[PDB]
């Protein structure tokens, strides 16, 4: 069960800039949208920690133990053939 | 301007004739399409109806010999007196076919010639006959098949078997669902201190090779008792016995280990408390407690008494192991309450014992006689003759002898086996025709459990579960599993397995077809449930798919000079051109050499479906004019390292001739992730190339850009091509350093003005400075949806 | 052979061996429904098979 993820703008607003606070020390970025365009420009101070990851890498499904608490809806069959009495109960 | 977007739907929009842009109707599509399956379904219903009536018949006037010396029972056994039989090479099945007589599996250690065998051998071969009749009646029948129950499998279409032969017809999904109704099953291991050693490795086995014995719509929970009753797993309830909890269980049986005294009393008031447990959705019949034990001295009448008094569970118990304990307590169980008492001694015994309980489970169906003879389906799973996707389905046959004389104090409320007539769904495909739809759109279907049959996203392997480790499931992908989850298509599927027919259009995300970027939508999900069986099928369109091109053209001049179009010697003046391989009545598959199929096309089209040629060769025409006119003239842009454009009827043309050696898009307009991705912006996209990819490429190919070609040809929206252009990076490398880092949706690097991380182009933002990325998403931008692929392939 | 088939006229063909007790692995093996080394079928039989007791072996 290999776990994909993808990433896309939330917020529509093309104006972007803040302050990072990595590790004693800081950086500056802005970014503006390419209107009318799928891009991102961004620029930040130039560089002076854990990686992230978009592959898909693999993991356990979601917790089996968890979904079964609150399961999805579901329709079972109709038909229900059991407890008839002119069985022969004489076998074992 | 390099591309010619607009330089096109002029045109589209100035041959207003050779056109009619007819809709979609999507109401008058599905339930078009949706009845076309029920018809198919039904076709397969009389097929096995016609089989059941015609080996009840015959079983009823068999006379059971005994003396086979002479008059030997003459059959071609698969895995090679017999049968030499003559094999034709059908390309339908796949392997090599006979089609005039029967194959027989027995599996791999029944014995071939016994007396219950060699009698089965011969009251079965008047199906022969009867098998021949109905794909006779109607060919595309692929496998009928007669489930035995002794072991033998007598399918139709004779072909060899397909490293030891562990097949037993016993046990396969479609096996177990006509036999037996849905169960609520409860095993009660005992793991007490006298099961310590080879009796607990028996009893760890034998429960794993119960839980495959389960289908999708029957529950299960795995209890324990050492003088006090709890479960081995962490559930609390019956849980389904999916693929996934069922693996659960498994893993949790396999990690006990045997302590303490014995505690039947403890362990049967804990059994019977959880099948009383009715808020927990259960399938409310079948309710059996199957015990696992060596043997005791306590038969708990007073627990038999409190509960199970009227008799509605069944006790199966099994006395597993070799040892000398008194196994008349465990008899005494099984006799009492409606069970049965099976003995396990070792391993060889597991599979033919724990396969038997629904010889007792059926038992309420023979007597049920004709309101019991009804069609089945099997949940999607993966044939055992190599054939693909496919859906069985099922339908008992019972043993009519002494009928009518009024015996019936016998063996017959046994079945002799269950018969089957598979489905497969490159058939229910081809009831669904794709091409009247924009890439986007797509049919899909739902079991009432949820999974979906009949969907783009289900691949055809088997589904996954759990990391894997250092060292016969079906394929049930859930419709919530397929598709990103969000709380409107919960409703869309809860609405779907009612049955209720409606249309909801909403705005959804929408994953790229490689499982890179998130495309938000609009989209119209209609369904109609599928009369006369337990299906919904539904059909999402793009809100733009409401018309499609269809076109007229009989002047055969016009298509003519369209014909040599698009042949391989005039490519240098008219583009690389790429045909996608659709279905046509004879003409051949690419062997995944697209070039075969274009040479292949012209002679089937320089000879003489209609609509389907008739498209491929207007986008032809149509194409090569922009090809000829505008791409032409304007040779060798700056910037440009090749141009392209892809049509729905599958022309896809590349300018230069030599990048056309490096276009991976693969020939079929319909599945590529950027014709899909483009047509559902109204924008340009960007689609950077893959990083250290197998392939060479992002600096030879360049970075792809794409544009859909809207046209609004009599006040009605179309989106029927895309143009665009592979822009090499190292020109616009320079008019970007004229001028830090540029980037798409997805975080994927197009350039920067640092030239190690414009090295590595295509790599994800993130691997590269992370805690930029981490804190730039926490601005509430760069949203990111975490799903879960289930068929995916891992390496430990 | 097999240790589940209590007659000659059900003891043979092919069986399922499992090699040393692990569930998977499985290898086919015929089945044979042989008489012990030392039967007592005869009293002559009775007499070798009463020898190799006596002599404390087997
Ligand atoms: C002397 C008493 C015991 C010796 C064995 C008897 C002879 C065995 C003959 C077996 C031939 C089949
Ligand atoms: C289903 O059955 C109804 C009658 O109840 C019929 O009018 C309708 O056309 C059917 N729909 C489909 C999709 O077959
Ligand atoms: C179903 O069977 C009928 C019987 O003649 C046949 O005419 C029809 O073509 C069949 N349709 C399919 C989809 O098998
Ligand atoms: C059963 O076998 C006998 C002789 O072996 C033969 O008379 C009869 O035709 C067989 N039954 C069928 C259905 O062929
Ligand atoms: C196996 O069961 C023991 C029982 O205490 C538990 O401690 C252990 O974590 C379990 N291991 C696994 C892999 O389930
Ligand atoms: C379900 O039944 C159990 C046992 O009686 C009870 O403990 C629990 O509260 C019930 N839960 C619901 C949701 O009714
Ligand atoms: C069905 O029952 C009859 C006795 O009524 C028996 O002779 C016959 O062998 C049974 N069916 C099969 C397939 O064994
Ligand atoms: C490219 O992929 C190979 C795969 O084995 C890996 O060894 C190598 O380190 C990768 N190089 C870069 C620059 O990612
Ligand atoms: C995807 O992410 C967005 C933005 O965080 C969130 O609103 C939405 O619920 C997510 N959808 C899924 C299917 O996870």
């Amino acid at each position: 069960i290999t776990e994909q993820t993808q990433y896309f703008f939330d917020n529509d607003s093309k104006s972007f800039s803040g302050v990072l606070d990595c590790g004693n020390c800081s950086r500056i970025f802005h970014g503006e949208k390419l209107m009318n365009t799928n891009l991102i420009f961004i620029m930040v101070e130039s560089k002076g920690t854990r990686l992230l990851i978009q592959a898909e890498q693999t993991s356990d499904g979601p917790n089996p133990c968890d979904m079964v608490k609150q399961p999805r809806y579901r329709k079972g069959p109709d038909v229900c053939f059991d407890n008839n009495v002119l069985e022969d109960y004489t076998d074992c | 301007t390099a591309s010619g977007v607009n330089q096109l739907v002029d045109i589209y929009e100035k041959y207003q004739d050779l056109y009619t842009v007819e809709p979609n109707n999507a109401r008058q599509l599905v339930e078009i399409a949706a009845r076309d399956i029920e018809k198919l379904l039904s076709n397969r219903s009389k097929a096995l109806v016609r089989l059941a009536l015609e080996a009840e018949k015959v079983q009823a006037a068999h006379q059971w010999r005994e003396d086979f010396a002479s008059n030997e029972v003459v059959y071609y056994n698969a895995k090679d007196q017999r049968i030499k039989p003559v094999f034709i090479e059908d390309a339908n099945f796949g392997r090599q076919i006979s089609y005039q007589h029967a194959a027989v599996h027995i599996p791999t250690d029944i014995y071939e010639g016994s007396t219950i065998v060699l009698n089965e051998l011969n009251w079965t071969s008047a199906l022969d006959e009867v098998f021949k009749k109905n794909r006779e009646e109607d060919p595309s029948l692929l496998w009928q098949v007669f489930g035995s129950a002794t072991g033998l499998a007598r399918y139709y279409p004779a072909s060899p078997w397909v490293k030891i032969d562990l097949y037993d017809v016993r046990r396969r999904p479609w096996y177990i669902q006509g036999a037996a109704s849905p169960k609520d099953m409860l095993i009660l291991v005992d793991v007490s201190g006298s099961v310590s050693g080879l009796t607990l490795k028996l009893i760890r086995t034998s429960v794993s090779e119960m839980l495959e014995t389960l289908s999708d719509d029957d529950f299960v929970n795995v209890a324990s008792f050492n003088s006090n009753a709890q479960d081995v797993s962490c559930f609390q309830h019956l849980v389904q016995a999916n693929v996934r909890n069922k693996k659960v269980l498994k893993d949790a049986v396999n990690n006990i280990t045997a302590k303490g005294i014995t505690d039947y009393k403890k362990g049967f008031s804990f059994a019977f408390e959880q099948l009383l447990n009715y808020n927990v959705s259960r399938a409310n019949c079948n309710k059996i407690i199957m015990l696992f034990t060596d043997g005791g001295e306590e038969r708990a009448q007073e627990i038999f008494n409190k509960y199970n008094k009227d008799k509605k569970v069944r006790v199966f118990t099994f006395s597993v192991g070799q040892h000398n304990y008194d196994r008349g307590p465990i008899q005494w169980m099984a006799c009492e309450n409606k069970g049965y008492y099976y003995e396990i001694p070792s391993i060889g015994a597991i599979r033919i014992n724990t396969q038997e309980y629904l010889d007792v489970l059926g038992r309420p169906m023979v007597l049920a006689g004709d309101k019991a003879k009804q069609v089945q389906w099997t949940n999607v799973y993966l044939d055992a003759l190599e054939l693909g996707l496919v859906i069985t389905g099922t339908l008992p046959v019972f043993n009519i002898t002494g009928q009518f004389e009024n015996k019936t104090n016998l063996k017959n409320q046994l079945i002799l086996g269950v018969m089957g007539v598979d489905v497969s769904l490159e058939d229910i495909k081809r009831l669904t025709p794709r091409f009247t739809l924009c890439p986007n759109g797509y049919y899909f279907a739902i079991d009432p459990n949820g999974y979906v049959l009949l969907h783009p996203n289900l691949q055809p392997k088997p589904i996954g579960v759990g990391i894997p480790t250092i060292n016969q499931e079906p394929v049930t992908l859930d419709f919530l599993d397929a598709e990103l989850e969000n709380d409107i298509k919960v409703e869309i599927r809860n609405k779907m397995i009612d049955g209720e027919s409606g249309e909801k259009t909403f705005r959804t995300l929408v994953k790229s077809q490689d499982e890179r970027y998130i495309d938000k939508g609009n989209r119209t999900y209609t369904w109609t449930p599928v009369n006369g069986t337990d299906y919904s099928l539904a059909l999402v369109l793009p809100t733009y798919s409401f018309y499609y091109i269809k076109a007229k053209l009989e002047e055969t001049i016009t298509q003519a000079r369209y014909s040599e179009t698009l042949k391989p010697d005039n490519f240098e003046e008219s583009g690389y051109t790429f045909i996608a391989p659709r279905d046509y009545c004879n003409d051949l598959k690419i062997s995944d050499n697209n070039t075969e199929f274009l040479l292949n096309f012209n002679e089937f089209i320089d000879r003489k479906n209609a609509d389907l040629i008739n498209r491929v060769l207007l986008d032809a025409g149509f194409t090569n004019e922009l090809v000829q006119n505008y791409w032409s003239k304007q040779k060798n842009i700056k910037g440009v390292k090749a141009r392209f454009v892809v049509t729905d009827g599958g022309i896809t043309r590349v300018y230069p001739k030599e990048a056309g050696e490096n276009w991976q898009e693969n020939p079929e307009t319909y599945e590529d992730s950027f014709y899909k991705r483009s047509l559902d912006n109204d924008n340009y996209v960007f689609t950077a190339p893959y990083f250290n990819k197998s392939g060479p490429g992002a600096y030879e190919s360049g970075i792809m850009v794409s544009k859909a070609v809207e046209i609004y040809i009599q006040g009605k929206l179309l989106k029927p091509a895309v143009v665009g252009i592979k822009i090499d990076v190292n020109s616009w490398i320079e008019n970007f350093t004229k001028t830090c880092v540029i980037l798409d949706d997805g975080g994927f690097l197009l350039m920067a003005n640092h030239d190690d991380y414009t090295n590595q182009i295509g790599r994800f933002f993130g691997e590269i400075d992370p805690s930029l990325m981490r804190h730039l998403v926490n601005i509430s931008v760069y949203a990111f949806n975490k799903s879960y692929d289930y068929q995916s392939v891992c390496e430990p | 052979s097999d240790s589940s088939k209590q007659t000659e006229a059900e003891c043979k063909g092919n069986y399922i061996t499992y090699k040393d007790g692990e569930v998977d692995h499985p290898i086919i093996q015929p089945r044979s429904w042989e008489n012990s080394k030392f039967d007592f079928d005869n009293v002559l039989a009775a007499m070798m098979a009463l020898f190799t007791v006596s002599t404390f072996e087997g």
